[PDB]
RNA sequence: UGACGGAGCCAGCGAGUCUAACCUUGGCCGAGAGGUCUUGGUAAUCUUGUGAAACUCCGUCGUGCUGGGGAUA
């Protein structure tokens, strides 16, 4: 149930005392939640990440971000909609397809790429075939591991083409909640990391509130292919930012 | 300082075992 | 701005101008996504 | 190859020399590469794989 | 297994030409048309095979 | 194979080469049914089966 | 009885489809007939059997 | 029985994309309208 | 069980199998018409077996050409070879001989080049 | 003969059960070897076939070089 204690509190202010003052860790500006469920959660990890949804603190403005989008084959449909709508117009640092993502950015490029955004988002029927795409330093960890959306509000059924058409409104909508909300990507074993506030744009009392709403989503029992993947008896929580040890929270 | 508490616990305990 | 994008900068209003410069003084208030200024 | 010197003066000082994998297939190191240090070119008897681990013999 | 080029392949003798046959893509009217049995017949199949298989590993 | 490619010698007739065929890119079609059967079958045996 | 009345309605439209190919490849001079929808149907010449 | 005997007596799913239905965002009312 | 023929044009590794047969005038190239045939500064090129000798020559007969290999230009090259020779060897083979070797009096007159292709080379001096 | 930004397109070589990174942050299991998960940084002519680039077309700009500590927001 609730976690908020003098336990936690401590171990959350120690670890922003710790890392304004030490000189290993100035560059990285993130506090992670590692979950230590009891059993092994069984799904294998693909690498999609499911939504947290944060009750009452938006982490992140989508403004205030480099964001990539990856589009289909023809890619003009996605492009002139989204950039002369005026609800999205600004919105996207870049909006590129697969294969001239592909035919221009190989080897270090990627590493540039990497460096120079910091939210990649793809269209759903194209995030599969990214991380050949995208190499593997998208997808070793989990800090700029894409996105999907679904562009249109439009639903495929059998024997007939979804119509090829896109949707400002909706992917603002979609887009608002990504930044807005947290996320996590199940694995086999029982570490679990979750991406809960920043540095500066943040403080205690609402990082430790959205921590207990990544409690509450992720060991609820429904909302159960989106969150409801802790079912046995959450065991550990720790905090850390990416070079700092983990201090411990909850040990149950 | 709890920081250093904790970091000392986890290294103590791996010289333990 | 509202200042046409085609017109030469000669032919500019001063509160045309002043339109300008607030907004490149003060971009956040004006909500100015933060990857267009480094 | 990899891993069995830390510079390309060592491997220029081991120039020549016969090496061998696990599976005996006899080996010969020609030159020093460039950019990583200790790493060289090796020329070999046939195609060896990536499970291999070659052999300098010294005493 | 072989595979042999098709630059190779083509410009081959007629005796020596290599029957490949490609794979089948379109759900054609007599694999949609035939019928197979269920049940003890399938249980049949399966016995008759397991019972081959053991024949001719052990030969 | 790479030496019979080199000494096929284009003017090599044989019968068989009447019934079997080539493909666009010149490689040999092997027809997958049969060749006791007959891959399309007639209107009356279309007519029976149905 | 719930489920044999599906297997009965989905066989009788699969034994009508059926019966409406066999029909449609007799004799006789017929004409594809479009729909709004795309349903095609065979629309039979006005002329009586020989 | 009542359903089965006037029978016998008468959220997203992309078909191709299975982790469609984990993946996409949970758009709210609060996201479409204001401003940003 | 039509009147079909077939020819091949070449330059240095494109190749162009052309299939000339009676039909109501219809010239495709990979598909698409003739009239498509990039990078459109030698679409005339690719014209010029047809305004040589008269589109009354075509407007019978259908030419369906399919081309593999080469570039661009060594495309459009074997194009127009495989038009010429297609429309020859079906007035050969079809129409009167006469009309054939007018065909190939007026090819040969333009450029020979689009009935016969400089094939082996160099010259070891 | 440029710089941005989209689009159309055209090859021939090459098929060994073989082809291919490094350094970390931590959780859990284990007697240990280790296993598995997690995480940030660096490197990159990617990976077996589909695909090249120069080229072609369509919008937009508009041709007098490079530096660090100093000093204005």
């Amino acid at each position: 149930d609730i976690i908020k204690s003098g336990l936690a509190e401590k171990a959350l202010k120690a670890l922003i005392l710790q890392c304004e003052e030490n000189p290993s860790l100035k560059n990285d500006k993130d506090i992670h939640i590692i979950i230590n469920t009891g059993k092994k959660m069984g799904i294998n990890r693909d690498n999609i990440p499911r939504i947290i949804p944060l009750t009452k603190y938006k982490l992140f403005k989508p403004r205030d971000l480099n964001i990539l989008l990856i589009t289909k084959d023809p890619s003009a449909l996605y492009r002139e909609t989204l950039t002369k709508d005026e609800h999205t117009s600004e919105l996207f640092k870049e909006i590129i397809s697969v294969k001239n993502l592909r035919r221009r950015f190989k080897g270090s490029k990627l590493t540039q790429l990497y460096k120079d955004f910091d939210l990649v988002v793809a269209d759903y029927r194209v995030h599969h075939l990214l991380p050949e795409v995208l190499g593997s330093r998208f997808y070793h960890g989990s800090k700029k591991l894409p996105y999907m959306i679904r562009m249109s509000k439009e639903v495929k059924l059998k024997r007939q083409q979804m119509v090829e058409k896109c949707d400002p409104i909706y992917v603002r909508a979609q887009l608002r909640s990504i930044c807005k909300n947290t996320s996590y990507i199940p694995n086999n074993d029982n570490c679990l990391s979750v991406r809960v506030g920043y540095i500066q744009k943040h403080s205690i009392p609402e990082i430790l509130q959205n921590i207990q709403d990544t409690i509450n989503f992720l060991t609820d029992k429904s909302k159960r292919p989106q969150g409801g993947v802790i079912k046995g008896g959450i065991i550990s929580i720790f905090v850390k930012t990416s070079n700092s040890t983990s201090l411990p929270i909850y040990q149950f | 300082d709890y920081y250093q508490q904790v970091q000392r616990g986890k290294q103590d305990k791996k010289i333990s075992r | 701005a509202d200042v046409d994008l085609h017109k030469r900068a000669g032919e500019l209003t001063q509160e045309e101008l002043e339109r300008i410069v607030q907004i490149m003084q003060n971009p956040t208030h004006y909500k100015i996504p933060a990857w267009f200024l480094n | 190859i990899k891993d069995m010197f830390s510079s390309a003066m060592e491997v220029a000082r081991f120039e020549g020399a016969q090496i061998k994998t696990v599976s005996g297939i006899r080996g010969e190191i020609k030159r020093a590469l460039s950019k990583p240090e200790g790493h060289y070119r090796a020329a070999f008897e046939d195609k060896i794989l990536m499970s291999d681990i070659v052999i300098l013999r010294s005493w | 297994g072989l595979k042999v080029p098709k630059a190779v392949q083509k410009e081959l003798p007629f005796k020596s030409q290599i029957h490949q046959m490609k794979p089948q893509k379109k759900k054609t009217y007599m694999a949609k048309r035939a019928v197979v049995l269920g049940g003890d017949e399938k249980k049949a199949r399966s016995f008759i095979q397991k019972v081959l298989t053991i024949s001719k590993a052990k030969d | 194979l790479r030496e019979k490619a080199k000494e096929r010698n284009p003017d090599e007739y044989y019968h068989a080469m009447h019934s079997r065929k080539t493909d666009a890119k010149g490689l040999l079609i092997s027809s997958r049914h049969g060749d006791e059967e007959d891959e399309s079958l007639s209107m009356d045996q279309v007519k029976l089966l149905k | 009885v719930k489920q044999h009345l599906q297997r009965e309605t989905q066989l009788k439209q699969v034994q009508q489809r059926m019966d409406a190919q066999r029909e449609l490849l007799k004799k006789g001079s017929k004409k594809k007939i479009v729909d709004s929808s795309g349903k095609i149907s065979f629309k039979w010449k006005k002329q009586r059997k020989r | 029985l009542e359903d089965i005997q006037q029978s016998i007596l008468k959220f997203v799913k992309d078909h191709r994309y299975p982790g469609l239905t984990p993946g996409l965002a949970p758009v709210g009312l609060s996201d479409e309208e204001d401003s940003s | 069980a039509v009147p079909s023929v077939q020819t091949f044009g070449k330059k240095k590794s494109a190749t162009a199998v052309a299939h000339v047969k009676a039909g109501k005038g219809l010239i495709k190239v990979n598909g698409s018409p003739i009239t498509l045939v990039e990078p459109e500064i030698l679409r005339f090129k690719v014209y010029e077996p047809l305004l040589l000798v008269g589109l009354d020559k075509f407007s019978n007969i259908d030419i369906r050409v399919r081309v593999t290999g080469g570039g661009h230009v060594s495309q459009v090259y074997a194009i127009r070879q495989a038009i010429a020779k297609g429309l020859v060897a079906y007035h050969q083979k079809y129409v009167d001989e006469q009309s054939k070797n007018e065909l190939k009096k007026a090819f040969t007159s333009y450029d020979r080049t689009l009935l016969i292709a400089d094939s082996r080379r160099p010259e070891p001096k």
